[PDB]
């Protein structure tokens, strides 16, 4: 054997039902955005250079190698026309505001679990190079309590079935918020290392400064990188490359799990970014070139006509598929109006994160890294 | 996270 790295073979998941799933009454979370990516890579012939697959549903005891008995047996048995007799279980496992009771729930988490563990034993069989789950992503859940919209957390169960053949695991975390989720559950260990780039100060979850590098033997082995608001394409871009490849020369991982969150795009409905399709794909390409087992998974966006452009872009980017500007047809021709493109142009807002502060940020991690 | 309502 020989060579380097060429075209790569990509495995998509995805399930016809996860477009119905509907979260509350004017609620910015829709998972119909998934039927639009999906329904967006079809039109553009994307379904000739890849696999597509259907993930199952992950039953509870998948679920349970991370969660407890206590939280995922409340998700099983919760639903809209039982909830007074939940009030106080819903109240211990922050189900209510942030994360409603709605019909089909609990199929709606084994939907989006399924696909990131079934990707996972895709990668740990050596039959495939990157698995793409749009339905995951789901980065803040915790061990017995919802948040950020995130029920079960299927990145930590991805992780956890990677490690079965992988001694060291890679989780990038490019969504506008930081994945304190995934953070948490690896912050006590050096087989899993977590690096999150989120707007930080006065912003959801609160967590992600600098400081947090980790304890025990996971000390040094998390990363991470506060930026402020309308963060553009050339600063995002002066820093994730030599950011991501310090930490593949110092920590040498055999498999990455980038999750690829929406919410950080130009004009987003929760987010106060400034960055755009090309520049937010642009890190798949970086993490891509590294020709290790990815896992590519969804999360934030809710701007929902720009998250169908989003992952429809980077899909095709696995694909080393050039793909034209001009949209096709599609079912939901509608919602990029008003000009029916793929690609996306900046706002008018003020950069924030000056490239004195980006540079600062920069040197500051490199401290930590070079401790391993 | 949502900001028109609650403190997520
Ligand atoms: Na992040
Ligand atoms: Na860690
Ligand atoms: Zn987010």
């Amino acid at each position: 054997y020989s060579q380097g790295g060429g075209k790569k073979k990509v495995c998509y998941y995805y399930d016809g039902d996860i477009g119905n799933y509907y979260y509350g009454q004017g609620h910015p979370m829709k998972p119909h955005r998934i039927r639009m990516t999906h329904n967006l890579l079809l039109n553009y012939g994307l379904y000739r250079k890849m696999e597509i697959y259907r993930p199952h549903k992950a039953t509870a005891e998948e679920m349970t190698k991370y969660h407890s008995d206590e939280y995922i047996k409340f998700l099983r048995s919760i639903r809209p026309d039982n909830m007074s007799e939940y009030s106080k279980q819903m109240q211990r496992f922050n189900v209510g505001e942030d994360c409603p009771v709605f019909d089909g729930l609990f199929e709606f988490c084994q939907l989006s679990t399924g696909g990131s563990v079934a990707g996972a034993v895709k990668l740990n069989r050596q039959q495939t190079d990157m698995a793409v789950n749009w339905a995951g992503g789901l980065h803040h859940a915790k061990k017995s309590e919802a948040s950020g919209f995130c029920y079960v957390n299927d990145i930590v169960l991805a992780i956890l079935e990677l490690l079965k053949y992988h001694q060291r695991v890679l989780y990038i975390d490019i969504d506008i918020h930081h994945g304190d989720g995934v953070e948490e559950a690896f912050y006590t260990t050096d087989r899993v290392m977590t690096v999150s780039f989120h707007k930080y100060g006065e912003y959801f979850p609160g967590t992600g400064d600098l400081r947090d590098i980790g304890a025990g033997k996971g000390k040094y082995y998390a990363v991470n990188f506060p930026m402020r608001d309308g963060i553009d394409d050339e600063s995002y871009g002066q820093i994730f490359k030599p950011i991501i490849s310090k930490v593949m020369e110092m920590y040498q991982p055999s498999a990455v799990v980038l999750q690829c969150g929406a919410d950080s795009l130009s004009g987003d409905r929760l987010g106060c970014f400034n960055l755009t399709v090309k520049g937010h794909a642009k890190c798949v390409e970086v993490v891509k070139t590294f020709n290790l087992p990815l896992l590519m998974l969804g999360g934030g966006g809710y701007t929902i006509r720009n998250v169908a452009r989003c992952w429809t872009y980077e899909t095709a980017v696995a694909l080393d598929c050039e793909i034209p500007n001009e949209l096709p047809y599609n079912d939901y021709f509608e919602y990029f109006g008003p000009d029916f493109k793929l690609h996306i142009s900046p706002s008018n807002m003020t950069n924030q994160n000056t490239p004195e502060y980006m540079e600062k940020i920069k040197q500051r991690l490199f401290e930590n890294l070079r401790m391993l | 996270x949502n900001p028109k309502q609650x403190w997520g």
